[PDB]
């Protein structure tokens, strides 16, 4: 994260602008999470609340995204290390609110931004029915059990364009397939019992 | 608490009767290819999703007589829960729509195939030069095809010569010539 | 215990003048010809093989191929449906003499058909259906140390990668758990083992 | 997996073709409508040679006794 | 030839009346410059299948078409581009009808009825490397 | 760090096999057979030999194919769980008679993984488990001169051309970006603290 500039301190001089402390703190926590479009959708909130220009009202919400994601970034756990980034000339009252508003979101920002990393698919459901097969065009008689296991899997709507950003896979195992990755997956348990690899 | 079941048609008896025959005429419509009713001029007497099931279960029934060729006793039969202007509006519209109904029908018996022509159009033109010969003076036809497969509807163009529309019309009149044995 | 039975009453009339052919061979010839058929059957895509088989047969003999097409085509029909229904070596061995195969012949082929079978019925029930058959899983465990929104993170993960097959190809499926999801995982697919281990 | 919505057949002579005066041979032509994932539903046709069809047919009805005797 | 050179003269005096009007900005055409310089939408021809009366109507299908739940037959589509293209294939399929034996009829689906009896007649890695090695 | 002292190589039919099969190959051509392999090993879309190949080794051992497959097979196995362990040439001497080979095979082993098997290790870990690879950077420096809509620039310009390597597909896509100056010097600045990140695990 690239630190702050006198034009985006200046641009939350427009909070003493601002209606209210809770206007000031929305704008803080939806600039935190609102995207690019977001932000456009967030810029016409703004500017109808505040009734301020669209300029004024596009830098605050640049300034406060920049802000509270730079303070997220570092991780800064203080009062102290806030107010260090702030100018000696800032509006006090107003930089004290800031501080106040930053540290209740601080702990819920690193959270919220840890569950949104880039990744390859996440697995969002697993179900699974074991049958055992009794009969087929090619044998009279059977009984072999086998299990079918059901997936739902997302990945991240930008990288799906057109496609459902969810879908769905079933897979066959025989148990012989089972027990293969069985082994695979119990290697990875038995060193996290002691709380750090073989 | 729980309406009746029996002949798919027990939705309509929350019908008003006098509603009958405009419903069922504009469902046919539907079934024929124009526009099926709109849920505004009936919201008072089907829930929202309640609707979507009043058109399927009276579209069905409509097919389903016509395709059987029932005689109207056996069609009688099937109605006698139902209330007397409601059985009697539905004997009316097999009547007046048989026919038409049939024809749908045979339009979606041709569906059964991986690929319909929907429309065509032709367009033609008179070639004047080009960056090979300034003296071209030639004839061609453009046809567009809106062929529908999978659902979606594909456009294709096709461009004849008037030699090429020659063998072109020459193949359909040896078809034409089998279609009118059969027809 | 046990009971002879046919496969089933509709053959061709051409399968019995087969056996007569098989009666034409001498034991070495027959014997020979068993074991040509059993070595394609313990091997059902070397086909090519078997062909190269067929030829040399047919030129040690001196038979016609086409005969020999005719011998080999009216035997795959006893195993086809025995194979199928499980038959018995007896059951089979009764239907050959049915068909007119000398009982010595007959025997021997039920005999090597019963050593076979074992084999053949494994072979069989690979052949079965299933939809969207696992065939490869690879796996990588890690940590997230840093990201452009966090400098420190120290998350778990685990990938995996399935390959599966679907029909006449492969796909590669790519999924990441989080560290409560894979223990999640690995306790359900603990219950499957345990269900396939025990019905009813 | 896949679940049928809706069957539908016709039967039908192919009667003539542009290589072929006397084609003349019947055949059997099904639509099958299926609903995928999420209730997604399409439509797949394909056509029967008639004894193609009684083999279908036949297999059908062993089916239908095992899943009995299961 | 005295008709085609009515055709060129007109083509050419066309492209006269096109080259002396100047290239217009898009976001400034009227919609007769969208014509000529092609940022108007043309239509694709779309046929609707419609129903009409008939005069010889008699019984319970006349006191169908005398009521207003027969539209008038253009107005049955929403679209007059839609409107048109309906109305005009519906005319065209008219004229190929009127403008189109009985034992040689019959023989034909006869011939076709004996072929369909006949062809019903004849019922008449080390991941699978350990699981080969360690778990197969 | 440790290494498990269970059966590293395990026993099994196909293994008793050709174990069999290994004791009588030519002590003479293994070694060169097994630094093949070894150095194949990390190659998944590739065979150690091709079949003109096996078809020399067949006549040189008077395997079948199925016979020498499975013995190809049957030495991958092996090696892949000595890179899989990292074994000690020691430990992989035990291991190697304890699935009963014999000494002039198993010594053959040792030497040949001693060399080439840490290469072969480092190449195994820079293996990657995702769809796509970057595998090429390239760009090329232009000044722009004039447009359309602006005369008498002297703006410098950048593209650059990322090479992403699909390996689902086999396929490599070529992604071209433009930058303006402040534009890469944004993208420096990322760069940057990807590296300081890099250089916080060190």
């Amino acid at each position: 994260m690239a630190a702050l500039t006198a034009e985006h301190f200046a641009a939350l001089q427009s909070l003493l602008k601002a209606s209210s402390k809770d206007v000031v703190r929305q704008l803080c926590q939806e600039s935190f999470s609102s995207s690019a479009l977001g932000l456009k959708k967030l810029l016409d909130v703004t500017c109808s609340s505040l009734s301020v220009t669209q300029e004024e009202a596009e830098e605050l919400l640049q300034a406060l995204h920049r802000l509270t994601r730079l303070v997220a970034f570092r991780d800064l756990s203080s009062a102290e290390a806030i107010l260090a980034l702030f100018p000696e000339n800032f509006h006090q009252n107003l930089k004290n609110l800031l501080t106040k508003i930053i540290l209740e979101h601080v702990s819920t920002w690193r959270t919220e931004a840890q569950a949104n990393q880039i990744s390859l698919p996440r697995l969002v459901d697993l179900d699974w029915r074991v049958d055992i097969k009794t009969s087929s065009d090619s044998i009279s008689r059977m009984a072999v059990p086998t299990c079918l296991l059901q997936m739902k899997i997302q990945e991240d709507p930008s990288l799906c364009g057109d496609k459902p950003s969810i879908s769905a896979v079933t897979v066959e195992l025989s148990k012989e397939t089972l027990d293969t990755m069985l082994d695979g997956l119990g290697r990875i348990r038995d060193q996290l019992s002691a709380v750090a690899s073989k | 608490m729980e309406p009746e079941e029996g002949t798919p048609l027990w939705r309509l008896q929350k019908l008003p009767a006098e509603l009958g025959p405009q419903l069922l005429h504009k469902i046919i419509d539907g079934i024929c290819g124009r526009a099926y009713p709109v849920y505004q001029d009936y919201h008072t007497v089907w829930e929202s999703e309640e609707w979507m099931h009043v058109l399927e279960d009276i579209a069905k029934f409509f097919k389903a007589i016509v395709g059987k060729n029932l005689p109207d006793e056996e069609i009688f039969q099937q109605l006698n829960q139902l209330n007397s202007l409601h059985q009697e509006t539905i004997m009316k519209c097999v009547k007046s729509r048989k026919d038409e109904i049939k024809q749908a029908l045979s339009r979606e018996i041709v569906a059964i195939s991986s690929a319909q022509l929907q429309d065509f159009d032709w367009q033609v033109k008179l070639a004047l030069s080009s960056d090979k010969i300034a003296a071209l003076r030639m004839p061609l036809l453009s046809l567009h095809l809106d062929v529908k497969e999978n659902g979606e509807v594909k456009p294709y163009s096709i461009e004849m010569s008037r030699e090429e529309l020659q063998n072109l019309i020459q193949s359909l009149e040896a078809a034409n010539k089998v279609v009118l044995q059969l027809k | 215990m046990g009971r002879l039975h046919c496969t089933e009453d509709p053959v061709p009339e051409a399968v019995g003048g087969d056996m007569q052919q098989l009666n034409q061979l001498g034991a070495q010839q027959f014997s020979a010809l068993t074991e040509v058929l059993f070595h394609f059957l313990t091997e059902p895509k070397e086909v090519e093989r078997f062909l190269a088989q067929l030829s040399e047969f047919a030129t040690t003999n001196q038979i016609s191929l086409g005969s020999l097409r005719s011998i080999v085509k009216s035997l795959l029909l006893v195993p086809n449906g025995a194979l199928k229904k499980s038959l018995t070596a007896k059951q089979v061995q009764a239907d050959f003499i049915t068909l007119g195969l000398s009982e010595e012949k007959a025997t021997y082929f039920s005999e090597k058909w019963k050593q076979n079978a074992p084999t053949l019925a494994r072979w069989a029930i690979g052949q079965t259906l299933m939809i969207n058959q696992l065939i490869d899983m690879e796996w990588k465990f890690g940590v997230t140390s840093g990201s452009s929104e966090l400098e420190k993170v120290g998350s778990i993960f685990l990938q995996l990668k399935l390959v599966v097959k679907k029909g006449n190809q492969t796909e590669n499926v790519y999924i990441e758990l989080t560290l409560p999801q894979f223990y999640s995982f690995l306790h359900e697919m603990e219950r499957v083992r345990t269900s396939m281990e025990c019905f009813c | 997996t896949n679940q049928l919505v809706d069957f539908q057949w016709k039967l039908g002579m192919a009667v003539s073709s542009d290589t072929c005066r006397s084609l003349k041979y019947p055949y059997v032509a099904v639509m099958l409508k299926v609903a995928d994932h999420s209730g997604q539903v399409k439509t797949k046709c394909f056509e029967m040679t008639i004894p193609q069809f009684q083999n279908f047919y036949r297999q059908f009805k062993e089916i239908a006794a095992v899943i009995e005797t299961v | 030839a005295g008709d085609s050179a009515i055709l060129l003269r007109a083509i050419g005096s066309q492209i006269r009346d096109q080259l002396a009007l100047p290239w217009v900005p898009p976001h400034l055409r009227t919609p007769k410059l969208q014509h000529l310089q092609g940022s108007a939408l043309q239509k694709p021809f779309h046929a609707s299948r419609l129903v009409v009366p008939e005069l010889s109507s008699r019984g319970e299908p006349r006191e169908f078409q005398a009521s207003p739940l027969l539209l008038p037959v253009p107005t049955q589509v929403p679209q007059p581009v839609g409107r048109v293209a309906s109305l005009l294939e519906h005319h065209a399929l008219q004229l190929c009808q009127q403008t189109g034996t009985r034992a040689q009829r019959q023989r034909l689906q006869k011939q076709l009825t004996e072929h369909l009896r006949q062809s019903w007649g004849l019922l008449g890695s080390r991941f699978t490397h350990s699981e080969k090695f360690t778990f197969h | 760090m440790a290494v498990p002292a269970a059966l590293i190589l395990r026993e099994s039919p196909s293994m008793k096999k050709a174990v069999s099969l290994i004791n009588a190959i030519d002590t003479g051509r293994f070694p060169r057979l097994l630094t093949r392999i070894l150095q194949k090993l990390h190659l998944k879309a590739e065979s150690s030999f091709s079949e003109e190949e096996e078809e020399k080794l067949q006549a040189a051992f008077s395997l079948e194919k199925q016979d020498l497959h499975l013995v190809l097979e049957t030495i991958s196995f092996i090696l892949e769980q000595a890179v899989y362990h990292n074994v000690k040439p020691a430990a992989l001497q035990q291991q190697l008679e304890n699935i009963h080979l014999r000494q002039d095979k198993a010594e053959a082993f040792v030497n040949t993984w001693s060399s080439m098997g840490q290469e072969t290790v480092e190449k195994f870990r820079q293996r990657i488990l995702a769809p796509c690879k970057l595998e090429t950077v390239g760009w090329q420096l232009n000044l722009q001169m004039a447009h359309s809509a602006q005369a008498k620039l002297k703006s410098p310009q950048a593209v650059l051309q990322l090479g992403v390597n699909n390996e689902d597909s086999k396929s490599l896509e070529k992604v071209l970006v433009e930058f303006s100056h402040k534009e890469l010097f944004d993208f420096y600045n990322k760069l940057e603290t990807i590296q300081a990140q890099l250089d916080s695990l060190t």
